């Protein structure tokens, strides 16, 4: 058994995750106390739930997770929340005054001041792993402390632990539940400072999950913990071959070889299916072929984007459920003869399939309907690169006035590390071409 | 715990901030003793930002600033005078005869060293500190002169902390003195340097609203003053009540100011004030020029920036569509290389007399209306070197008012670069 | 389409279907990290020396 | 109020649509680089498809389908035809084609060669040539496809001449297909001679006007003569003899791609017009020649066909305060 560490940064990573070791307890049968009565081994064990909770003599399991943001509002919120029980004060981590939405005061001014002690944090949880495999980070590309001090601890976290493996979830700005508008300039910041430092990044565009939770749960004016409900189902997903026995993506490695060939181009499409709104009464149980076939319908990608006009470098299908290969090698046949599904000429034209007949969990009192069966597929395709074309052009317009520049400078950031990351976002956006390229 | 330092300087700037701390005081439940009587604990989630707490009292965190005492006795005595700590009035005897060089070199400076002592004593009893904001006018010799002096100290002294103003502008329509264009032409300079936020108050505006809106015959200053004690109480909504925002003054400031010399902001207000305004009624209302108190003409200018805060109980799904049918009817007076630069905020609790209001506050290229105004009043008297005899005998020099003039038609000038960008 | 790698367990299995076959140092950073606060502490006296330029201009008038 | 912005000047057609849109009080144009439009009047080369469907609460219409270029472009067109199995390599109203680089030139050869005693005529472009010799062909080339060229095509008399059709063709969001009911025959003034000279082989507009004018005005001939033609020669009617092979070729080709482009549950939609050439042979059999992408249209037809376009294309999605075929499938 090896174990993983969560680390979530600002606003947007602590929220999500507060939400996911939610679901974590409620998958694993963990109380909010920390008990788990299932668990017979007490004070100890190397089970898969292991990789994330950690075991004292009391039988409490400890999330092995920290919580970091630049100011304390959100955080309290953990510690006065339904599951404080479950952490204790050395995981939660907060400032005074907060990044101001500049990646500036996030990496630099700020950043500085409070760097050493996450590290060291981050090593008293080190210390009690056997063998840790590496970092799940969770934060935002627009807020300052989700952008600022993600990237400088990302760089650290490649010196103190050059070894272990680093994934990201990623929150995409999206300007329907954002006020506001330098979160291109954070992006791109970000994204520059640790592409390097990432194995294996999944993007999830706010515009995306607000939609979906519009179109799919009727939600009028989906909120932060609609949204972030939503995000936790995903990165559950994700995340449950880490936790549960299993073959696929057992550790953090096999996520890189089975989804990353090409080390820059580290970002997979995440695909979930289905999203029925709990006030349904009843809902037609939706069948293999049907939530398999809703893998290939942008209108649930977590990143809007038309992979019909892009290519595949890799695909993995995760089921949860009443779900059997037989029914999951049909849908893919009748798939591919209906769908336009093209691999790169240099990797298989395959699908790798994860199946935990456990089925998905829901929060009780939440929005989200039980469901017997749901499919969240990861797929490396170049059309994710939309969303840097997108976000790409949103930093040429302000930056070519220099508009809010004086913001960063003003914290002792260099005119020159703008043009620095846009050059380096536009080799990401050829790389992408490269691999997927009057009458 | 996310402070707010509050200081009012001369006879506009304290009878501004009297009503605004009138207005918020009833917002929050606290009674002119400085006693919470709400029935929502939203009141008290943010009271700390610009109350301190003492016998279970909250005091504002406000420091009362003038050169003369008349218009600080009416504050003391008038509805909420008592809530105001006593030792936070600091007041001398002489006046500023309405002369920026009054308040800004001789009366003033013998007095600014007492007002800083009051303001260090005030941030040092904060948690953490946001940053202050001042009350004034520009057209007087105080709140002009010293005013302005007093934001130099503060920011010599607190160089990370945020400076925000609401000014008020003169207008011949609405004036005391002659020599006012001279007190705001040298007060703006000190402004465009040292504030990060400065909501540009038209005495202008605010009459013609008074009177051809308002429908009221002969507008008096307190006339004028409940349209801006309303809109401060807007534009602060967000620091003192829960809801989606969350921002402090950095924050706010940074997704407000592109440049760091444009940040003059045009406030608007509705309802101008028993039929409940319709969310389509609102909100074609706060961007009519009607409704702005800056007396410019948005068409004339474009927007960098947007930023609107609806308060009250309504769909949200419908202020979304009506916000994109005005941007749509207003496309080309917005700034096309700042995407997304239109950003709306709620907040469930509305102001005393209204189920819902909204408050504008746009960063508009149109603002250089206003300053060439001044500019163009100032340079009718200054040809002639009419009036100034008043501020050389105060050890001004002739130079000083080229440099102010000069400075302000640059600030023009710079407006007028992004108008056509 | 042929199915390779099959693993069964009590709580799921896994498979592969084919269909047709084909830093910089602790160092560096802390000097970047510094490079930055000083461009801070070196503006930051420069709005003090212009602020004391100011002070000296109210004496003289 | 609809907003809308203009990003090909060039485009005859769409500029007649923009003016059409302004003159109904309902639309506004914006300026080229404002994303905050309802419909977009595209470029041809590299259209930011990436950056539409993510304003706010704007619902956003293109008039060009992303992915149509594999119809559009002759080297594709011949391997969309080949590759798919809706149309196959048996495809019998699709010239034998290969693509040659400077790929299929074995097998062109192979096919060559069986032909060698068939009429071995060919034709090559991406810039025209015309050869028996394949040597002369293959070596002219040093992208392009080698067609074969029809020997036997129908020639209108008085005149012996060659000519194509065009049917102009509109595909909304809906993925509807449209079929103008007024199409246009670009005729050859030269008669054709079987026996390098290329004035009566090549049909061009601008081939022919650089006799022309003698038979019919700017050599287009328009449904109605020449369906009374068909009718007073050789007693037939355009309907039954060409149109009903010209709707099924349409038809087969936009079906084929149709999972390929369609926005049905995209966030943002696409229409767009085609042009599609056809021959027609002595026999009256109709062959698919190419299918044009941004297409002009014939100066009688721009004001017909630029108002249909509005009212099924745009006001279908936008709309304010029948001249088409619909192919039905
Ligand atoms: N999905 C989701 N997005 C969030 C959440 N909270 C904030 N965001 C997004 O994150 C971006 C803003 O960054 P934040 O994470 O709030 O800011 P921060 O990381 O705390 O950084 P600073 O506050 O500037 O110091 C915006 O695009 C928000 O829409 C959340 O709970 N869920
Ligand atoms: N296989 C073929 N058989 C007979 N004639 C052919 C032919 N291929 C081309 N032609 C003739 O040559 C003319 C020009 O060829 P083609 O249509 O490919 O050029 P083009 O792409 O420029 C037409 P447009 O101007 O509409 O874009 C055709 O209109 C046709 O008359
Ligand atoms: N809105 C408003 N403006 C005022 C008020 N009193 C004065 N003014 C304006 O302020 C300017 C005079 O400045 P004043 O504050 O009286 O001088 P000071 O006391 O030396 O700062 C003129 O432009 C007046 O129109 C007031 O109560 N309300
Ligand atoms: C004491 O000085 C201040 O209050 N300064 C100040 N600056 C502000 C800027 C914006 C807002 C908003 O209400 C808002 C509305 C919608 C989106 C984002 C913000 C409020 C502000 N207050
Ligand atoms: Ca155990
Ligand atoms: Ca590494
Ligand atoms: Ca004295
Ligand atoms: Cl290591
Ligand atoms: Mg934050
Ligand atoms: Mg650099
Ligand atoms: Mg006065
Ligand atoms: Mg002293
Ligand atoms: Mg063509």
């Amino acid at each position: 058994m090896r174990e993983c560490i969560s680390i979530h940064v600002g606003q947007a990573g602590v929220q999500i995750g507060n939400a996911c070791w939610e679901l974590y307890c409620l998958e694993h049968g963990i109380q909010p106390d920390g008990q788990m009565p299932s668990d017979k081994t007490i004070g100890g064990g190397d089970d898969s739930f292991n990789t994330f909770f950690s075991e004292t003599g009391a039988g409490k399991h400890v999330p092995r997770a920290v919580f970091v943001d630049l100011e304390p509002t959100v955080i309290d919120e953990v510690r006065t929340g339904t599951y404080r029980q479950l952490f204790h004060p050395e995981q939660l981590i907060t400032g005074k005054e907060d990044a101001a939405n500049n990646y500036a005061r996030g990496h630099y001014t700020i950043g500085k001041e409070i760097i050493d002690l996450v590290l060291d944090r981050i090593r008293k949880l080190a210390d009690q792993c056997t063998g840790l495999q590496g970092f799940l980070v969770f934060h935002s590309f627009g807020g300052g402390t989700g952008s600022g001090f993600t990237s400088l601890l990302m760089e650290r976290l490649s010196v103190d632990y050059g070894k272990k493996s680093k994934l990201e979830f990623s929150i995409y700005p999206a300007p329907q539940v954002s006020t506001a508008v330098v979160e291109p300039y954070n992006s791109i910041l970000t994204t520059h400072t640790t592409l390097e430092h990432s194995d294996c990044a999944f993007m999830v565009d706010n515009e995306a999950i607000y939609d979906i939770c519009r179109r799919n749960l009727d939600i009028e004016r989906p909120t932060y913990t609609n949204l972030n409900r939503l995000i936790s189902q995903i990165v559950s997903s994700i995340t449950a071959s880490l936790r549960f026995d299993g073959a696929l993506n057992v550790d953090l490695t096999e996520f890189q070889t089975n989804l990353v060939p090409y080390p820059r181009i580290h970002f997979p499409l995440a695909t979930y299916a289905p999203v029925i709104s709990a006030e349904k009464a009843y809902h037609e149980q939706l069948s293999v072929a049907e939530i398999t076939n809703a893998c290939f319908e942008p209108a649930n990608q977590m990143v809007k984007c038309d992979p019909r006009h892009g290519k595949y470098m890799a695909c993995c299908l995760l089921y949860r459920g009443d779900v059997v290969p037989k029914d999951v090698n049909a849908a893919i046949a009748t798939i591919k003869t209906k769908r336009s599904i093209q691999f790169v000429d240099w990797c298989p034209t395959g699908f790798k399939v994860g199946i935990n007949y456990q089925p998905p969990t829901v929060v009780p009192g939440g929005d989200l309907a039980k469901v017997q069966r749901a499919v969240c597929m990861l797929s490396n395709t170049t059309a994710i690169a939309e969303a840097w074309a997108r976000l790409d052009h949103k930093f040429d317009l302000m930056y070519a006035k220099r508009a809010f520049v004086h913001w960063y400078v003003g914290e002792g950031m260099e005119e020159g590390e703008f043009s620095e990351a846009r050059e380096d976002m536009a080799a990401l956006e050829k790389d992408y071409e490269e691999v997927g390229v009057e009458e | 715990m996310r402070e707010i330092v509050h200081i009012q300087a001369g006879q506009c700037g304290n009878q501004i901030g009297a009503k605004f701390w009138e207005v918020i005081s009833d917002e929050h439940g606290i009674d002119p003793t400085g006693s919470y009587h709400g029935d929502s604990d939203l009141q008290l989630e943010r009271i700390n930002v610009y109350y301190n707490e003492a016998g279970n009292k909250y005091v504002p965190r406000a420091i009362l600033v003038d050169l003369e005492p008349g218009t600080m006795d009416s504050v003391r005595s008038g509805p909420f005078g008592q809530i105001f700590r006593p030792d936070n009035f600091v007041f001398g005897q002489s006046g500023a005869g309405n002369n920026w060089a009054k308040g800004h070199y001789t009366e003033g400076a013998e007095l600014v060293d007492s007002v800083l002592d009051v303001v260090r004593k005030e941030s040092e009893s904060c948690d953490c500190l946001q940053g202050f904001q001042l009350t004034h006018s520009l057209g007087g010799g105080t709140g002009s002169g010293m005013g302005t002096l007093l934001i130099s100290k503060i920011r010599e002294e607190y160089p990370d902390r945020i400076m925000n103003t609401f000014s008020v502008m003169p207008s011949p329509k609405v004036s005391d003195t002659v020599v006012e264009p001279y007190n705001a032409t040298l007060s703006v300079h000190q402004l465009v340097e040292n504030t990060d936020e400065t909501y540009c108050i038209d005495n202008e505006a605010l009459y013609d609203i008074c009177f051809r809106t308002l429908k009221l015959t002969t507008p008096t200053y307190g006339d004028l003053n409940h349209l801006v004690s309303a809109t401060m109480s807007g534009v602060t909504t967000c620091l003192r009540f829960p809801g989606q925002l969350n921002a402090d003054l950095r924050k706010l400031a940074v997704n407000m100011v592109p440049f760091p010399r444009l940040h003059f902001f045009m406030p608007g207000f509705a309802p101008l004030t028993y039929r409940a305004l319709t969310v389509p009624e609102l909100t074609q209302q706060m961007f009519d020029s009607k409704n702005m108190m800056a007396a410019c003409d948005p068409r004339h200018g474009r927007y960098l920036t947007v930023a609107a805060i609806f308060r009250g109980r309504m769909s949200m799904k419908e202020v979304d569509e009506q916000m994109l049918n005005v941007q749509n009817k207003n496309s080309s007076y917005f700034v096309e290389w700042i995407p997304n630069n239109v950003k709306t905020a709620v907040c469930d609790i509305p102001p005393r007399g209204l189920k819902m209001s909204a408050t504008f506050i746009g960063n508009s290229t149109a603002i250089q209306e206003l300053f060439k105004r001044i500019s163009e009043q100032f340079t009718a008297m200054f040809r002639r070197k009419a009036f100034l005899h008043w501020y050389t005998g105060e050890g001004m020099d002739e130079m000083e008012f080229t440099e102010a003039e000069s400075n302000m038609n640059d600030l023009v000038s710079e407006y007028q670069q992004y108008q056509d960008a | 389409m042929e199915v390779i790698e099959l693993n069964k367990c009590t709580s799921g299995q896994s498979f592969e279907v084919i269909l047709k076959p084909p830093d910089p140092s602790l160092e560096e950073i802390q000097k970047k990290l510094e490079a930055a606060e000083e461009r801070r502490k070196y503006q930051e006296a420069e709005l003090l020396k212009h602020l004391a330029e100011k002070r000296e201009h109210e004496r003289e008038v | 109020m609809y907003t809308f912005v203009v990003r090909d000047e060039n485009s005859s057609v769409y500029a007649e649509v923009s003016r059409l849109l302004l003159a109904t009080g309902q639309w506004k144009r914006l300026r080229k680089d404002n994303p905050r439009f309802n419909l977009m009047l595209g470029e041809r080369n590299r259209l930011p498809f990436g950056r539409l469907g993510h304003e706010p609460g704007l619902v956003q219409l293109v008039n060009y389908y992303r992915g149509a270029d594999k119809l559009c472009r002759k080297a594709s067109l011949v391997k969309l035809i080949k590759t798919s199995p809706e149309l196959s390599e048996s495809c019998t109203w699709f010239p034998e084609s290969y693509v040659i680089y400077p790929d299929e030139r074995e097998v062109f050869l192979a096919a060559y060669n069986r032909r060698r005693r068939e009429g071995n005529v060919w034709i090559a472009k991406s810039g025209i040539l015309i050869s028996s010799e394949a040597s002369e062909l293959l070596d002219f080339i040093d992208v392009h496809v080698i067609q074969k060229y029809l020997e036997k095509p129908l020639l209108l008399e008085p005149g012996h001449r060659k000519f194509d059709i065009r049917s102009w063709v509109l595909v909304d969001h809906l993925y509807n297909i449209y079929l103008y009911r007024e199409g246009v025959l670009r005729t050859s003034s030269e008669p054709y001679n079987s026996a390098q000279d290329k004035t009566c082989h090549l049909t061009n507009h601008c081939i022919q006007k650089e006799n022309y004018g003698r038979y019919e005005e700017g050599n287009e001939m328009f449904f109605e003569e020449f369906n009374q033609y068909l009718m007073d020669a050789l007693n037939t009617t355009l309907e039954n003899s060409i149109l009903l092979q010209i709707k099924h070729i349409i038809r087969s080709c936009l079906m084929c791609i149709e999972p390929a482009i369609s926005t049905k549950h995209l966030h943002y939609q696409s229409f767009q017009l085609f042009g599609f050439d056809f021959m027609v042979d002595e026999e009256l059999k109709v062959w698919l020649i190419e299918v044009n992408g941004a297409p002009a249209c014939a100066q009688k037809l721009y004001a017909e066909l630029c108002q249909g376009i509005v009212d099924v294309a745009i006001s279908s999605v936008f709309p304010l305060a029948s001249i088409f075929i619909k192919l039905h499938h």
